[PDB]
């Protein structure tokens, strides 16, 4: 049974690391924007918070 | 070297140049990465070298020196 | 669960350690209850003459 | 937590406004009562320039 939830550990893992793929590829992105919309955009007109 | 891997990336990871970043610094206030912004960064570092670093020794990477000291 | 699996894998072992000795004494057992049971055949025998 | 969700957009909404307001002002807020002598100012800046 617990060589089974090893296995399970390792399925686990590889989902893990697509998501890991996932966020850095994001964070790419969101910086390029980032430095765009320092064009007194973000200050309050898109930031809507609310 | 293969610490062009960590300059490198972090700058990728807060915005800033390859030379910004200052030793004497730390992430969390004198770099502007929040709370998300430091968790990405340390995940993108395991990510990067293809290794494991478990919550207790990730907290310990809030110097900019850190990230290669682990590391290397 | 990664250090858990780790864990019980340890203690796994342990306990199946355990019962390697205990399975080696039940040979040793079988051994001894085997001539026990010639023993007391050979009693019954022994009665008879 | 629940009450705090659910207090915090209309305090977000709020603060917005507020900042927008005081912003466009040359003065900077910080209580209702300041608001009211804010108010009085205004009043008297009125009477003069009619």
């Amino acid at each position: 049974e617990m060589e089974n939830v090893q296995k399970k550990l390792r399925k686990l893992e590889r989902d893990y690391y697509q998501i890991r793929e996932q966020v850095v590829s994001a964070k790419a992105g969101w910086c390029a924007v980032m430095r765009m919309v320092k064009d007194n955009g973000v200050e309050r007109r898109l930031h809507r918070r609310e | 070297t293969i610490e062009e891997r960590v300059k490198k990336i972090i700058g990728e990871q807060l915005g800033v140049k390859q030379e910004e970043v200052t030793n004497n610094a730390s992430f969390v206030e004198d770099l502007g990465a929040d709370s998300l912004d430091t968790v990405e960064l340390v995940m993108a570092l395991e990510e990067e070298f293809d290794t494991e670093i478990p919550d207790e020794e990730a907290e310990k990477i809030t110097t900019v020196q850190a990230a290669i000291d682990y590391i290397n | 669960s990664h250090k858990q699996l780790a864990t019980e894998q340890y203690r796994h072992v342990e306990m199946a350690r355990e019962l390697a000795e205990q399975s080696g004494a039940s040979s040793d057992l079988e051994t001894d209850h085997q001539a026990a049971s010639d023993h007391l055949n050979l009693v019954q025998t022994a009665m008879r003459q | 937590i629940q009450s705090l969700t659910a207090r915090a957009p209309v305090w977000l909404a709020a603060q917005d406004t507020l900042n927008q307001l005081c912003e466009q002002s040359g003065e900077t807020l910080a209580s209702s009562n300041d608001v009211t002598e804010y108010m009085q100012q205004l009043l008297e800046r009125e009477r003069e320039a009619t």
